């Protein structure tokens, strides 16, 4: 189990962490978050009270560094900063400890939430999307754009998701028009899953790390590209019998987190009602169409 | 963007373009098999592809050779009519290359778009106007040249006959609608009027007959009565 610790809380804050979080009011004495499960990548992410405008936090892996967070005063936000002093990191973390100044992770043992809207994403995956190499972790925000949403605009600040357009060449062999358009199989699989992701392991991480950016943060973009991956995989005829039902699990848990009072903007009609009604697998996300019919009927 | 009747008279400016209809592309005549079932048997179709500035029209004849063993046919026929508009295009020179098409009916978009990705340029244009080009197949060198083909075939007519000798395209784009709408809503009377009196005739390398100036006005106000009429004997009015 590690910790994330903060110098203070100086502005109130509603704090997360993964699918949980707490209030903490303006100086209150908060020092952090601990018990937090090793494996796993994990959030921390931020909604001042009085600027409900910019949710914004980090992605980050308890394994890979020493991490605590410092309101900056400047900036206006909370921080995540990388400690390489071992010893210091420790001191502070056991006083702070010692004087039960921080919350705990507060995991259920049955609970494999976590584990599941998370099983494929990797640290190196997102630190390619989210692009910033002098931190081991990865700062995501509501109003970052995507690549693709540029090209239809400060590139330092993008979220780089792999570029999906059902209507492009790299999409449409030519001379197979209206094979490719109507049947996606080539461009999931050769172009995709062979070419670009190499394995359905990697497709299923960005499909889930864009799912949680929509989820946590609002982030518009990250929610095209978590429908686009899905509709990808729904309209192809041909779609390896093992990712069928690994996409059904992934759906799944992610349908079961979502706030019941945000299906109106999370959720595409259009590619929901493709996906489950109309498309070659239609009738291979039991899992999934069964949750959704029974949360989200008026969508559909 | 969608054309309608705002923008009405940028078909008619120095900027290439086609409107493209597909509904003759996909004909059949539905008859009973001798168990009593329902079967479609086809016949030859064509793609009506029409420069609305100068007339000239891209008849592409659709053999029904080209459905054999294919299924869902109408799904096929929309993608046949997009693959046979993207040669056309590659085809022409450059500088003949339209800048837009006008596709009839919104089913075309994808197909079309999707055919065309080679020319990112060219814009792909749903339209707003019930525009009455079905009814080409009731020009009668146009159904015989149809129905005869054997083979695919690329025929090329000027559907304004000689008319911009007189008048702008406007006027004759305006007169090619109601000619058509008058025999999209009643072929035969459409035609009478057409095949009136016979000291009028159509000459071998036109469509429609040889009318002065004065009988088009006569011509045109009988096809606009009729349009009306009909209009009144469907509704009652
Ligand atoms: C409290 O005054 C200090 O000088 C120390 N603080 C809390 C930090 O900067 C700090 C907090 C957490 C971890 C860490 O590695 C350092």
């Amino acid at each position: 189990m590690n910790t994330v610790p903060f110098t203070s809380a100086p502005i109130e804050v509603t704090i997360g962490i993964d699918q949980y979080s707490f209030n903490v009011k303006e100086n209150q004495p908060f020092h952090g978050i601990k018990d937090i499960p090793i494996g796993h990548v994990h959030v921390i992410h931020f909604q001042h009270a009085d600027n409900s405008s910019m949710r914004y936090g980090y992605w980050f892996d308890c394994r890979m560094g020493n991490f605590y967070i410092q309101y900056d005063p400047k900036d206006g936000l909370y921080k995540m900063m990388e400690e390489r002093d071992g010893a210091k990191f420790e001191n502070i973390v056991h006083n702070f400890k010692e004087r039960q100044m921080m919350v705990s992770y507060p995991k259920i043992d049955e609970d494999d939430t976590w584990y599941n809207l998370t099983e494929f994403v990797q640290m190196d995956k997102i630190r390619k999307i989210v692009r910033k190499d002098e931190n081991q972790f990865s700062y995501v925000d509501s109003s970052m754009t995507t690549v693709q949403e540029n090209e239809l605009s400060d590139p330092a600040h993008s979220l780089n998701y792999t570029v999906i357009n059902f209507k492009s060449r790299e999409a449409i062999r030519p001379g197979h028009e209206m094979e490719d358009f109507l049947d996606k199989s080539y461009y999931l699989n050769t172009v995709m899953l062979q070419g670009i992701f190499k394995n359905s392991s990697n497709y299923f991480g960005e499909l889930q790390f864009a799912f949680l950016n929509a989820m946590f943060f609002g982030n518009y973009g990250s929610s095209l590209q978590w429908h686009a991956m899905i509709e990808l995989i729904c309209s192809s005829a041909t779609v390896p019998k093992h990712m069928l039902d690994k996409l059904d699990e992934i759906l799944y848990y992610q349908i079961k987190t979502l706030p019941e009072q945000y299906s109106d903007i999370l959720l595409n009609e259009r590619v929901w009602n493709i996906c489950l009604y109309s498309s070659f697998q239609k009738n291979s996300l039991h899992n999934t169409e069964k949750i959704m019919e029974n949360k989200y009927p008026e969508l559909l | 963007g969608a054309m309608n009747s705002s923008n009405y008279a940028e078909l008619f400016n120095n900027d290439i373009k086609l409107f493209v209809d597909d509904t003759n592309v996909y004909r059949v005549t539905v008859h009973k098999t001798f168990e009593g079932n329902v079967a479609t048997k086809a016949i030859n179709g064509c793609i009506f592809t029409l420069n609305p500035k100068t007339g000239h029209l891209f008849l592409k004849i659709i053999h029904t050779s080209v459905w054999a063993g294919q299924k869902r046919l109408s799904q096929l026929a929309k993608w046949k009519t997009a693959e046979e508009v993207s040669a056309l295009v590659r085809s022409l020179p450059k500088e003949e290359q339209p800048k837009q098409i006008i596709v009839t009916r919104k089913a075309m978009l994808d197909p079309l778009e999707v055919h065309m990705l080679d020319f990112p340029n060219i814009a792909i244009r749903p339209t707003e106007l019930r525009l009455p080009f079905s009814a080409a197949m009731s020009i009668d060198k146009l159904s015989d040249v149809v129905m005869k083909a054997t083979e695919p075939q690329m025929v090329l007519f000027n559907i304004y006959d000689d008319w911009l000798d007189r008048i702008s395209s406007y006027t004759a784009f305006s007169r090619l609608t109601l000619l058509l709408r008058a025999l999209k809503t009643n072929e035969e009377s459409a035609k009478m009027i057409l095949l009136s009196d016979p000291t009028i005739t159509i000459k071998s390398y036109h469509l429609w007959p040889s009318f002065t100036d004065e009988q088009w006005i006569t011509i045109e106000s009988q096809m606009r009565d009729l349009i009306l009429t009909e209009y009144g004997r469907k509704y009652n009015v």
